[PDB]
């Protein structure tokens, strides 16, 4: 059965950086896209970005575009995300939700599917600034 | 490892969620899936309704010969009840080698329906594609996903491609 | 609440075409098989993914 | 950059009713783009609907939503104890992909 | 115009309908009967060294 | 009540004697005779009124 | 609506009269039709023969049991009557599954005798020949009815044709 | 006559002892045969077997209802042997029909593990080989017994071929 492990909790300055990890199992890591959703504390979910691990493509939205980073080891079948010039607007719950379906385009700005969405949510971490 | 795809002849595909038969490939824009909605559909009409034909559906209704409360005579008792347990071996016998029947002929059946659905993909591409003996076709053409939905959806114009494909197949 | 066959020890009403329950019963009850399961296969065969 | 308004307010009801939420865009994209999570505290959302118009896996039936072009519903045929939570609206129609303000749900 | 050879098989207006495995209304060209249900209102008795009680 | 004591009206049957019906029920231990005896080819009868429909 | 000369996978043709299976063909002469009388003949041996292997060859007389006009005691005449029943409900239920498994194969039996033609043709012409896709060959040479009788009558020798054919099959 | 190594859908091989299935060849160093012993075990495994699950396992024990010193009276002996010779007829009639239908699918199955094997064959060569029609390949290019081995063992790179091979094909 499928299920997504991440890091614990963590509490960094301002100005440091912060890399959370997301880990998966029970199934091939490299198809399906990662979502990355955080949530500050009384906030709505906000979405960050989503990277293809077939080959790395990645895709951000314009808020965190120059800062958030992301990268994908499959030998290890893990997911990261890199978060550097932390301001103290960036305390939340960082989640990490593996898609449900199997395309892909080799840069997901531009992919067109049909119905998709986060599933095997996996559980969320608190970082603290 | 990274990449590469496999048809039937290698494994399963487990990632299929939504039919029994299907499709994928993999091109300069990406891969995908999709699955063959008219042959998967006729193979569950087939198999799941094997159940109802097993009922039998000439009812008779049948009465007490022996009495649950008192002792019978010993001499009839025993005729009694040694007919039946000679008709409940006829049919303990009868349904165990009936169902192995119907069990093998759907592993048999459904097998071939699938060789069927490669053999029409085959004929459809002609002299433009090989097959490199994992249940795939290697198409010698650049075509995009307006040309993979074509493959499936059985618009496949072969004679437009075939000076383009030709001159790559035999390497000019 | 409805049934068309009998035993002993209650009633039968069900739509698999065999039975286990008991040999002695009354009515059109489903034919007697001395086995405890027999299963029927509606799938196809598996054979899962390579590691 | 699409973004999505949800019907305002808690929508507060009693157990037993039915309740309606609705999720509106500012331009029009095909119904298959969007699907509906619901989020309760302390835990990971969860998918509900895909496409707007079918259940995720092993959902209750008494879930069901739908909507074309601009305006898109869900509706809760009947409410348990048990589905008091809040509920999102999300958009694949264009990068970035967007999630909506949220509706709650409270008890009378 | 370019030759051909073409292979088929024969077929009729209009069939029979036969049960199988897999199907209820299966369709064919041509079937049989296989139950009886005529006889003899008569007593046939050719070859027999009968004996015939009456009353 | 046992079945046989519908015909001889014994005691313990005696509120159903006659009647009509379409499943008869019959349960573990029922009174047939009060006072001791027996009947000749009991089985038989017994049998020709579990058929009977009244 | 004119031409066209599909054969199986598209249709059964409604104009054989004299065979089970056959060819068809269309030339610079005109268009034909010719029935295969091998394996017609073997499919027909086979099948039509199946109510005789159907009859039971292990013959035992049986006597009357009942009266049909005295009277016979309730306590055996009932078992008497369930044993009957319950006789009859193996007899009918065997023979409707019995019959039902030799309908299934005759079908899969004679579909399979018409793929085994096919292949036969097909290696036959060998690298003179490409199959359109709705049950026949398209041939890259011009021969006549000589020719067609050769193919039906497997003594093709493709050997003399070949040169004449990669010519236009690859169009030079 | 001399020569000539004619496979399967010509006829059976009379000096295979060794397995089921197997090859041969012929080039310029010599002949030789050798089996293939995959296929032939698989096949053997699943036939073999068949025996013990045509026996009953549901053991029941039976008794004596008639004695064989003494009379009995004739109204229930007849009813008794009436019974066992409609009970004997069943089996008998079970038997002939039942077993009928393993031979039946063993002659079918185990002819079609021999053409799956053939067409395994036929999609490792790809373009550098073409069937003759007597069940057999006919190699372009010159390959030894270094190759032979190879294709039997499922490790030939049709890759490095290719370009010595479709000169002879196509005939420059
Ligand atoms: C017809 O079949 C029935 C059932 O197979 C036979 O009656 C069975 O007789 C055996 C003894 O031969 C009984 O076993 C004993 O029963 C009680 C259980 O409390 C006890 O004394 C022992 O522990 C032992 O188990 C068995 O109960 C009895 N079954 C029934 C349902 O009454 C019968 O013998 C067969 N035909 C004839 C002519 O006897
Ligand atoms: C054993 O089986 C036989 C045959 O199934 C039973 O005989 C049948 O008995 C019924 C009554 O229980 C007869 O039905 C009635 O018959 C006459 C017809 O004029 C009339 O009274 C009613 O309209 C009704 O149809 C039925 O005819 C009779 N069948 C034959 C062939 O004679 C028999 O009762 C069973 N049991 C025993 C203990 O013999
Ligand atoms: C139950 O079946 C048995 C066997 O089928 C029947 O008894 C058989 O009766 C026949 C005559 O009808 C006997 O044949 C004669 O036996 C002796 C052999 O020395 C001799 O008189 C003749 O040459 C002739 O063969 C046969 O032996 C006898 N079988 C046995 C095993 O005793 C029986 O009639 C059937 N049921 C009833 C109710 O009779
Ligand atoms: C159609 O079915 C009938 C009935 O089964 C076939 O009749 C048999 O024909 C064969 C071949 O000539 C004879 O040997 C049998 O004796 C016939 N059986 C009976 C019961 O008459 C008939 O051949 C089938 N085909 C056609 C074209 O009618
Ligand atoms: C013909 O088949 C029989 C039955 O399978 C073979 O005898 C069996 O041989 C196996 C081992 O191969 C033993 O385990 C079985 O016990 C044998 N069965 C019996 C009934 O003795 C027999 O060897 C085969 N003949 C040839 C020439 O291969
Ligand atoms: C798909 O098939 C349908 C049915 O023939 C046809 O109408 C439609 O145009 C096809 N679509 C494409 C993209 O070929
Ligand atoms: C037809 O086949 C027969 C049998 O082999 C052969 O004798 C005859 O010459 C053939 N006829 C033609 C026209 O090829
Ligand atoms: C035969 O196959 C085995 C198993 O893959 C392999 O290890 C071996 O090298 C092969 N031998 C040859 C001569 O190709």
């Amino acid at each position: 059965q499928v299920q997504l492990v991440q890091s614990g909790a963590e509490v960094k300055k301002p100005g440091a950086s912060v890399k959370v990890s997301c880990k998966a199992s029970g199934y091939i890591f490299i198809d399906y896209y990662i979502h990355w959703v955080r949530q500050a504390p009384g906030q709505g979910l906000e979405w960050m970005g989503w990277i293809n691990p077939n080959r790395g493509g990645t895709d951000y939205a314009q808020k965190f575009q120059g800062r958030v980073t992301m990268t994908s080891d499959t030998s290890i079948g893990t997911a990261f995300l890199e978060l550097t010039r932390l301001k103290s607007d960036d305390t939340a719950v960082y989640y990490c939700a593996r898609d449900r379906i199997w395309g892909g385009n080799w840069n997901p700005q531009k992919d067109d599917y049909g119905d998709r969405g986060g599933d095997y949510w996996g559980q969320g971490t608190l970082v603290t600034v | 490892l990274f990449g590469a795809i496999a048809g039937f002849l290698e494994n399963g595909w487990e990632g299929m969620v939504d039919g029994w038969y299907g499709f994928r490939h993999q091109n300069a824009q990406g891969t995908g899936q999709a699955a063959d909605y008219k042959s998967t559909q006729a193979a569950i009409d087939q198999i799941t309704g094997k159940l109802n034909r097993l009922v039998e559906k000439t009812n008779t209704e049948f009465e007490s010969i022996e009495s649950e409360f008192s002792e019978i005579e010993h001499q009839i008792g025993n005729v009694i009840n040694w007919t039946k347990d000679s008709i409940t071996d006829i049919w303990t016998y009868q349904a165990e080698l009936l169902v192995a029947m119907e069990n093998q002929h759907t592993i048999d059946m459904a097998d071939s329906e699938m060789l069927n659905l490669y053999e029409r993909v085959r004929k459809q591409l002609r002299q433009n594609a090989e097959e490199d003996g994992k249940g795939c076709f290697e198409i010698y053409h650049a075509c995009d996903d307006s040309c993979m939905e074509s493959i499936r959806n059985n618009t496949y114009d072969h004679s437009q491609y075939r000076e383009e494909a030709l001159l790559n197949r035999l390497n000019i | 609440c409805e049934s068309k066959c009998f035993w002993r020890g209650g009633s039968i009403n069900t739509r698999l075409p065999f039975q286990n329950l008991s040999p002695r019963t009354v009515g059109q009850c489903p034919k007697y098989v001395n086995r405890r399961s027999l299963m029927l296969a509606t799938g196809m065969r598996n054979v899962p993914e390579l590691i | 950059e699409i973004v999505l308004t949800q019907s305002p307010g808690t929508l507060s009801l009693s157990p037993g009713e039915r309740a309606t939420l609705s999720c509106r865009a500012s331009q029009s994209f095909s119904s298959t783009y969007l699907a509906w999570y619901q989020h309760k505290p302390g835990q990971a959302p969860r998918l509900l609907i895909y496409g707007s118009s079918r259940r995720a896996t092993g959902i209750p039936d008494r879930f069901s939503g739908s909507g074309s072009g601009t305006d898109f519903t869900l509706t809760i045929s009947r409410l348990e104890p048990e589905d008091f939570a809040v509920y999102y609206c999300q958009q694949f129609g264009s990068s970035p992909r967007t999630f909506g303000q949220g509706t709650k749900l409270e008890v009378k | 115009g370019l030759d051909k050879i073409c292979l088929g098989h024969h077929a009729v207006a209009n069939g029979t309908i036969v049960k199988t495995l897999t199907n209820e209304q299966e369709e064919v060209t041509n079937a049989t009967e296989t139950v009886e249900s005529t006889g003899i209102n008569r007593l046939c008795m050719k070859g027999r060294k009968h004996k015939d009680l009456g009353n | 009540c046992h079945p046989i004591g519908m015909l001889i009206g014994t005691p313990a049957c005696d509120l159903h004697l006659t009647g009509m019906w379409d499943t008869l029920i019959e349960r573990e231990n029922a009174i047939a005779y009060c006072y001791p005896g027996a009947t000749v080819n009991v089985e038989a009868l017994r049998q020709k009124i579990m058929e009977s429909g009244g």
